[PDB]
């Protein structure tokens, strides 16, 4: 057997849905997505509660211009995968200034990342002439 | 030397800590506390404890972190303690 039964659900199409499903929204006036990703990157928040009202509102706007719930009714977790990994793909970096003694586990993992990055762009280059999981940089 | 796991460099910490152990006095504590003043005119507290231990071989030095806190240029260490005890 080993079937591969096609069902109307998919991730690459859901991937593009996520790419368009970005910060951009009206009431969420600056979108609450934007300011709250700032807040969590200003390190005063970790729970970015994403309700379902604004989801259907974004769907309504996209439809009047040109189902997500019915999709999350079975897995709801591959959405936490794509959605979050794209919030990483679309993460405001320079939200605020940074210190070295303002926290713990945020300067330390940056130290590790960037120092092993120097050591790799030096050692693999000497040889010339591992992949930090996104979880490691969640902080929310 | 920076630490690969704490990025808390040793040389600066030990250097400041040394004269910290020699600049220490009861008064720093008193100013933060705001209590009325002498302590025999604020003799060097750490050399007191250190001589006493050396003569007694205790090899254990009790310490109140708030003391180390109440001294200038040590709060860095005072927090790294709370953050990197292992080193």
């Amino acid at each position: 057997a080993l079937p591969s039964i096609q069902l109307p659900v998919d991730y690459n199409n859901l991937f593009n849905e996520i790419t368009d499903f970005l910060v951009t929204f009206k009431q969420d006036k600056g979108p609450k997505y934007m300011a709250m990703l700032q807040k969590v990157a200003n390190r005063e928040l970790n729970s970015v509660i994403i309700d379902l009202d604004d989801i259907l509102q974004y769907q309504n706007e996209k439809f009047l211009q040109g189902d997500l719930v019915s999709a999350i009714q079975q897995n709801a977790n591959h959405f936490t995968e794509l959605f979050c990994r794209a919030i990483d793909n679309n993460m405001p970096l320079p939200t605020k200034e940074i210190d070295y003694k303002d926290d713990v586990l945020d300067v330390i993992l940056n130290q590790r990342r960037l120092r092993n990055e120097r050591m790799l762009s030096d050692r693999t280059n000497e040889i010339r002439s591992e992949l930090f999981p996104p979880n490691l940089t969640r902080r929310y | 030397r920076i630490i690969w796991g704490t990025n808390v460099s040793i040389q600066e910490c030990t250097t400041n800590f040394r004269n910290f152990l020699m600049s220490f006095k009861y008064k720093f504590r008193k100013i933060l506390d705001e209590r009325e003043e002498n302590t025999t005119d604020e003799e060097l507290y750490y050399i007191k404890q250190l001589n006493e231990m050396r003569e007694l071989g205790t090899s254990n030095l009790n310490l109140d972190a708030r003391n180390l806190l109440a001294y200038k240029q040590t709060e860095d260490l005072y927090h790294q303690l709370l953050n990197y005890p292992q080193e």
